[PDB]
C-alpha cells in the first residue's frame, strides 16, 4: 500500500487514540450484526442471538481485540503485507475457508466504527487513506487463495 | 427485503438528516470519489475538485432522492423508476459503485450522528440502501 | 426488480421443467457439492453420495419452492417467508453460497433444455434467481 | 496451478470438441446481456441494444473470438495461469479499471455456454473441473488488483 508522507501521518496520528479495549469488538460486533452469516464462524463465542448480545459478548470483545492487533501490525508493515500476514492467510482461507467478500466487508466495517468514534476528525482524505489500508489488508488476507 | 423493524429504523436515523442533505450527501460523494477514484470516470463532465459547487449541488439530489425513497419504502420501484431509467439504462452504472457509495453514506451518517448510528439501525440502512442500489441497477420496463 | 418481460420469460422456460422438476434440483444440488465443496458444510448429517436418495428428495423440495416462487412472482416475500426464517434466521447462509446454487441451476438448465435457453431467458432466469436469493437471505420479520 | 491430473484431462479432452470460432462470441454477448452494466466497456461496438442486436453484432463475434483464444491460451498452461494473462491483467485491471467479479461471471457465462452447447456430456466432474479453470483465470485477470 502506499500512502503519501502526508497520508501516513494522518493515519498514525488517529491510530494512536484509538481505544484498543473497544473498537476492535464493535467493529467484529457490528459485522457479526450487520451481516448475520459471519456468524457461522463463530459458533463456539456463545450467545450472539440479538445485536446487544453479539456487541456486549466477552468473546466478541476480546477476539475483535486480537483483530484490531492485526490491523495494527498491518500498520507499522505497510511495505510488506502479505509476510506480515501469511499465517494469518493460512488460516483463514485454507482451514476457515472465510469467502474473500467478507473480508472486505470487516474492513469497511472497521472504517465505519472510526467513523462512529472520531466523528469530523474522520475526514474524507483521513478515509481515503484507511481505505488503501483495510484493502491491502483484505488482500494479503486473502493471498493463500490467489 | 426490509423488515417493519427496519423500515421504522431508517425513518428514525435518515430523518436527523434534515437541513443537512446537502451537506451529507455531498460528503458521501467527497468521500467516495476520494476514497475510490475509479468512481470519478462516471462524472466525466463535473467539476470533481474538493468543494466544488457541482458537487454540492448534486450532493442535494441525491440527498433529497434517499429521503423520497424512505418515504416510498414499500413501493420503491415504482418511486425510482426514473432513476432507474438514468442509472441501469443510461448510465449503466456497475453495481460495485453502488456499494462503494452506500459504504460512503453509511460512513457519513456514522460521523455526524452517532446517537442514531447504533449496530442494528447501522444494518437497517446498509440493507434499505442496497435496496435501493437493486432498483437503479434494475431495467425493469 | 424484474421487468414484464422478465416474468413472462420465467414462466415460459419454468414451465417446461414440469415432470423433471425433482430431476434438475437434485442435478442442480450435486453440482454444486461436487464443484464447490465447501457447501457441503451446510448439510453435515446429510447423505451427499452420487445419487443417494437424500439428495433426490431435497431437489424435488428446492424445484418445489422455485416453482411457487414462480407463482408468486409478485409477492415472494410473502411467499417465501418461511423458508427465509430458515435459510436467514436459522442457516444463516452466505449469500455467496445462493450465486453458486443459482449458477448451478442455471447450468442445468442449458443442459437440459437447449431451445429454451436464450440469451434473453438467461438474462431473466437470472434476475429471478438473485431475487429469489435475497428474499431468503434478508431476515425480514 | 491447482486442478488434478483427472481435471486437467476432462478439461483437455471437453477443449478439444469447442468451436473456438462460436463459443467465445456467444460467452461475451450473454454476458452483455445478462450483466448489462459490461455494455459500458464496449461503447464503441455499436448496437447492443436488445438482445439480438448484441448477439449478432460483429464486433461482439469478433472480440468474443479472441476472448476465446486467450481462455485456450489458458487450458494449454494451466499450472501459470499468472504468466499467461499477466498482460491481459495490466490492460483490465491498470487501464480498463473492470471490477474483478465481472471476470467471474464472465467465467460462470461460458460454464452455461459450454453446459448450453454439450449438454448432458457437460456432467458434474467436467463442470467442477471447469470452474477450477475459470476462477484461476479470473484470479489471474485480477492480479494486478493483488
Ligand atoms: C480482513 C480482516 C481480518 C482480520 C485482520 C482478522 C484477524 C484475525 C486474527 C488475529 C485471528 C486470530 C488468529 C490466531 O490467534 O491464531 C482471527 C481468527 C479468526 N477469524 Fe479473522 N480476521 C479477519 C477477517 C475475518 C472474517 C471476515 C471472518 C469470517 C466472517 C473471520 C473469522 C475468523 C475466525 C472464525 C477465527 C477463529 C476464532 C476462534 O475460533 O478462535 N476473520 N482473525
Ligand atoms: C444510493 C444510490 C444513488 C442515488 C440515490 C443516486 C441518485 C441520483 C440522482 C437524484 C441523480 C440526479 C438525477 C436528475 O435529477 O437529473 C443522479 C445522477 C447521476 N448519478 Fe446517481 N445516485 C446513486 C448512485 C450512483 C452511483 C453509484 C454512481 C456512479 C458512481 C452514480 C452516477 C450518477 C451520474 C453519472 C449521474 C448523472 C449526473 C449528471 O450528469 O447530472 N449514481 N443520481
Ligand atoms: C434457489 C435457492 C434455494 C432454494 C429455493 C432453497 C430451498 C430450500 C427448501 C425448499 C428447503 C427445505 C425446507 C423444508 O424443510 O421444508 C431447503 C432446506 C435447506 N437449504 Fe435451501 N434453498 C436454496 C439455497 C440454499 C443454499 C445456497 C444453501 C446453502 C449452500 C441452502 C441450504 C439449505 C439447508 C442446509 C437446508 C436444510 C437441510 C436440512 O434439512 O438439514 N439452501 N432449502
Ligand atoms: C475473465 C476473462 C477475460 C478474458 C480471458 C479477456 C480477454 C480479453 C482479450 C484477449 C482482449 C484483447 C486484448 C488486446 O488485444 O488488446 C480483451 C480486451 C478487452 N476486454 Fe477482456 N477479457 C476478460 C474479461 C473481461 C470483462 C469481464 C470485461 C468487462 C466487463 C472485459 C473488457 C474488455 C475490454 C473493454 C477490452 C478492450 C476492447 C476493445 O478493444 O475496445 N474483459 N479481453
Ligand atoms: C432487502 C434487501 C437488503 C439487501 C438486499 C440486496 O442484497 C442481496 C443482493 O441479496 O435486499
Amino acid at each position: 500500500v502506499h500512502l503519501t508522507p502526508e497520508e501516513k501521518s494522518a493515519v498514525t496520528a488517529l491510530w494512536g487514540k484509538v481505544n484498543v479495549d473497544e473498537v476492535g469488538g464493535e467493529a467484529l460486533g457490528r459485522l457479526l450484526v450487520v451481516y448475520p452469516w459471519t456468524q457461522r464462524f463463530f459458533e463456539s463465542f456463545g450467545d450472539l442471538s440479538t445485536p446487544d448480545a453479539v456487541m456486549g459478548n466477552p468473546k466478541v470483545k476480546a477476539h475483535g481485540k486480537k483483530v484490531l492487533g492485526a490491523f495494527s501490525d498491518g500498520l507499522a508493515h505497510l511495505d510488506n503485507l502479505k509476510g506480515t500476514f501469511a499465517t494469518l492467510s493460512e488460516l483463514h482461507c485454507d482451514k476457515l475457508h472465510v469467502d474473500p467478500e467478507n473480508f472486505r466487508l470487516l474492513g469497511n466495517v472497521l472504517v465505519c466504527v472510526l467513523a462512529h468514534h472520531f466523528g469530523k476528525e474522520f475526514t474524507p482524505p483521513v478515509q481515503a487513506a484507511y481505505q488503501k489500508v483495510v484493502a491491502g489488508v483484505a488482500n494479503a488476507l486473502a493471498h493463500k487463495y490467489h | 427485503v426490509l423488515s417493519p423493524a427496519d423500515k421504522t429504523n431508517v425513518k428514525a436515523a435518515w430523518g436527523k438528516v434534515g437541513a443537512h442533505a446537502g451537506e451529507y450527501g455531498a460528503e458521501a460523494l467527497e468521500r467516495m470519489f476520494l476514497s475510490f477514484p475509479t468512481t470519478k470516470t462516471y462524472f466525466p463532465h463535473f467539476d470533481l475538485s474538493h468543494g466544488s459547487a457541482q458537487v454540492k449541488g448534486h450532493g442535494k439530489k441525491v440527498a433529497d432522492a434517499l429521503t423520497n425513497a424512505v418515504a416510498h419504502v414499500d413501493d420503491m420501484p415504482n418511486a425510482l423508476s426514473a432513476l432507474s431509467d438514468l442509472h441501469a439504462h443510461k448510465l449503466r452504472v456497475d453495481p460495485v459503485n453502488f456499494k462503494l457509495l452506500s459504504h460512503c453514506l453509511l460512513v457519513t451518517l456514522a460521523a455526524h450522528l452517532p446517537a442514531e448510528f447504533t449496530p442494528a439501525v447501522h444494518a437497517s440502512l446498509d440493507k434499505f440502501l442496497a435496496s435501493v442500489s437493486t432498483v437503479l441497477t434494475s431495467k425493469y420496463r
